[PDB]
DNA sequence: ACTTACATGCACAGGATGTATATATCTGACACGTGCCTGGAGACTAGGGAGTAATCCCCTTGGCGGTTAAAACGCGGGGGACAGCGCGTACGTGCGTTTAAGCGGTGCTAGAGCTGTCTACGACCAATTGAGCGGCCTCGGCACCGGGATTCTCCAGGGCGGCCAG
DNA sequence: ACTGGCCGCCCTGGAGAATCCCGGTGCCGAGGCCGCTCAATTGGTCGTAGACAGCTCTAGCACCGCTTAAACGCACGTACGCGCTGTCCCCCGCGTTTTAACCGCCAAGGGGATTACTCCCTAGTCTCCAGGCACGTGTCAGATATATACATCCTGTGCATGTAAG
């Protein structure tokens, strides 16, 4: 048999906290479901460098920011730095 | 074969490129700049079959083609 | 009878394609395309059907930008109709000449 | 018990991407808030495109987004654009674009 | 509709008001003519017509290039 | 403020001459400021980026080098 | 006095460069440019001499080979005198339009 | 303080193929950036490779494959025969 | 006896072999690795030192400069794609003036 | 003096065509049900990478002073950019003809995918030392600076040939 | 008519000014030596994932028949692209003049590369559920077709300045 994880209930659900009453294509999901999976591995692969150069060996929240600082043009950055932010500092309380 | 992309099949990509008139020996060259394109794609996509040690080309071996010369492509995996 | 005028229909067939997202290019013909230069690589090779589709919409994505360049070219050089000499430069300025 | 996604308050795997960053061969060590933060972002640049590509789909009266919205989004945002200065659409399309020498 | 003889008359005045080897070019007559004549706005048009016209008869004769732009002199 | 006239149309007219450049229009040498300056922008800002994540006050060569490769730019003769 | 002809020292000057390796840019003009577009990112920035001079050969090469391509256009445009409209046409199929 | 480099085993290459000819600081300065550089860039495509296809080790065919994809023509076809090379004379002594 | 004198490096085959392990590529690294790496290296490193001490010579200077090594690359098409999108510092550029501007 | 003809602009008729509009209907892609398997917790241990204050001291910033290469301003006249005109003609639109793409069903299997083996190859800790890095002298290829000598650009000063100007 | 003058053209020496090339000479970085570390190498333990043989079956080529839709061939007429020409002024080249970059210099201290001490974060493991997958069934957003209201393109007619014919 045969198992193939995925993005594809995430995306769903991110999509409905964002237009409630919209839904989406298979293809266009594949599409989401692979932009999903290159950001993931551009931002970490950055990260891992990051790391390397700095002569740390382990990937923090400090490397990712950097790392997202270095791929993403202007506003982007902005905002997904205090996304970013926002959820360390929630998920640190509990 | 090669003369199978034809006129009427450049010349709707052209119009969607927003190419309004066109010489008509535009049409031999873009058969000569799309082999080039196609030769360097599956020359790595082919070098990716073989290194999986497999006889048939997967997608994903187009995908990561083109993601190693920077031409991405969504709605396949990858 | 009814004639128009040369770039009317030109015209209405860019506002058209651009305006649609099917792929331009006969799929079967393609097809044998890309198996003749694959041969050259590997003999008996085989193909899944998406790993054809990958490289015909990866193919006419790179013809169609390539034009949108060629017809700036042409534009500069104050002409209307894309010559060989444009898709030279336009390429050339890209990259990877001929 | 609360899953960890819902202590950073997040929609998407902080579970997953975890181990995804263990097993990926990118350090030693990861960091317990390197998860969280990337989650975090790769869900916002989804939200990013989604809002747009909502939109995108609304405007043509529509309430599936297909890829061809999903273009029309992202090279009509100008830090999408950018971000993705690289990548190609299946079935996308091109945007309208009519030069203005051309045009009667 | 202010006076003014014939562009053949003026052409004709502002090639020999003009001291010169090549006769006159296009170019040169026209701003001669704006000048010492009221003249409308199709000056130009006009101008352009009647050397196409006096060429043909043999009024005007040729001196550098072909048709209205070139340069050009009277027949003797 | 105004140091970005520093770059002189002397200095902009030999690199072009190193291009191959003959002849040049007025317009280019104020045009050509303002590229050069979005380039240093966009380079500076990645070098910096590298320089706060080592926690150091001092932009080092080798962040320029990251910098510059991070935008498709490799620079050979400093490091890396 | 003695005068040449518009073109021909240009040629000379032209190649002269091409010949060697210099830097073009006055060194201390082009340093103080780095640190007032440094100072919209981090205040009271400090550099390495060899982090500026690392700068300035990447951004004169940058340029030089804009200049070629640059070039080329004007020519394309049947003309050899390069122009405004003839450095945005380059960039522009190079990227990073804006 | 140590940095260790390829700066001793680049001047024994350039030794080899023209014994009579050294090389300035900056040139060697620039080499030494290549080699590095063409080390990651071998290295970072072999380990895609090998996870592409669910391996965890690298081997000389992840290597290989990496050459083919990365050098361009014939500079690909004799690298691959110095690889090839160099790996039996290893496995023989 | 040395590792790279067994497979008849000039190039560390040592070196490399640490810097594979160190540097977060795979779990495990194979032995013919290493190997087939520095040759490769050592090969690319050896055909840009052999046409360099040529453009020296052709200059009649015996020690090697950063011109020499922009001027061998940029002259042989295959090194000159494989580095296509590197600066070589203090390089300068290969003398070339469009036909156009020439006089006659 | 009136009428006719270009050649220009411009209004607006025009049907003729291609666009987008609404409503009725059908088709099947997607969002949501169910059991079922695997990772994501949850709790806790121990090893050590990373945080800490504090140590040299390398290297950036800072100031000065004289020399002068280099940027600045002005100034003519030439070589270019650009607009216009006439000409040839390739490119477009369109219809009638021809070819093979596209769509369907189906047989037959090479090969991708999976499971289950267990031999062999690579991380692992430990021990020995010699490979390779950080100073330290010289000295020679090369940078620096002098005088001829070769190459190149050019603008006069002719002599040949065109055609008003008279 | 004819002459005479001005104005073209092609080339044809030398004056003016750079460039290559030869020469002697000051010198700072390259090449080699050799001190001392710590990384590489030999030697054997394990533990696993990669090599390998076996399997099922999803999926690829492959043939056949079928309509039509897409290609294609052909021929008109236009407007677009190249050439030539003429004018204006923008760019060049040059000399003076004024800026300040550059060099060589000494002087102060931020902060960079490195230290040990040790806290506190992280990997590693066994253990229960449930979240996320593969797996289904039914509503419905989208696609289609025919009617048709709206928008677009294109000739053909009238009309101030002109120029001839009577």
């Amino acid at each position: 048999r045969k198992r193939k994880e995925s993005y594809a209930i995430y995306i769903y659900k991110v999509l409905k906290q964002v237009h409630p009453d919209t839904g989406i294509s298979s293809k266009a999901m594949s599409i989401m479901n692979s932009f999903v999976n290159d950001i993931f591995e551009r931002i970490a692969a950055e990260a891992s460098r990051l790391a390397h150069y700095n002569k740390r060996s382990t990937i923090t929240s400090r490397e990712i920011q950097t790392a997202v600082r270095l791929l993403l043009p202007g506003e982007l950055a902005k905002h997904a730095v205090s996304e970013g932010t926002k959820a360390v500092t929630k998920y640190t309380s509990s | 074969n090669i003369q199978g992309i034809t006129k009427p099949a450049i010349r709707r990509l052209a119009r969607r490129g927003g190419v309004k008139r066109i010489s008509g020996l535009i049409y031999e060259e873009t058969r000569g700049v799309l082999k080039v394109f196609l030769e360097n794609v599956i020359r790595d996509a082919v070098t990716y079959t073989e290194h999986a040690k497999r006889k048939t080309v997967t997608a994903m071996d187009v995908v990561y083609a083109l993601k190693r010369q920077g031409r991405t492509l969504y709605g396949f995996g990858g | 009878p009814h004639r128009y005028r040369p770039g009317t229909v030109a015209l209405r067939e860019i506002r058209r394609y651009q305006k649609s997202t099917e792929l331009l290019i006969r799929k079967l013909p393609f097809q044998r395309l890309v198996r003749e230069i694959a041969q050259d690589f590997k003999t008996d090779l085989r193909f899944q059907s998406s790993a054809v589709m990958a490289l015909q919409e990866a193919s006419e994505a790179y013809l169609v930008g390539l034009f949108e360049d060629t017809n700036l070219c042409a534009i500069h050089a104050k002409r209307v109709t894309i010559m060989p000499k444009d898709i030279q430069l336009a390429r050339r300025i890209r990259g990877e000449r001929a | 018990a609360k899953s960890r996604s819902n202590r950073a308050g997040l929609q998407f795997p902080v579970g997953r991407i975890h181990r995804l960053l263990r097993k990926g061969n990118y350090a030693e060590r990861v960091g317990a808030g390197a998860p969280v933060y990337l989650a975090a972002v790769m869900e916002y640049l989804a939200a990013e495109v989604l809002e747009l590509a909502g939109n995108a789909a609304r405007d043509n009266k529509k309430t599936r987004i297909i890829p061809r919205h999903l273009q029309l989004a992202i090279r009509n945002d100008e830090e999408l654009n950018k971000l993705l200065s690289g990548v190609t659409i299946a079935q996308g399309g091109v945007l309208p674009n009519i030069q203005a020498v051309l045009l009667p | 509709s202010a006076s003014h003889p014939t562009y053949s008359e003026m052409i004709a005045a502002a090639i020999r008001a003009e001291k010169s080897r090549g006769g006159s070019s296009r170019q040169s007559i026209q701003k001669y003519i704006k000048s010492h004549y009221k003249v409308g706005h199709n000056a130009d048009l006009q101008i352009k017509l009647s050397i196409r016209r006096l060429l043909a008869a043999g009024v005007l004769k040729q001196t550098k290039g072909v048709g209205a732009s070139g340069s050009f002199r009277l027949a003797k």
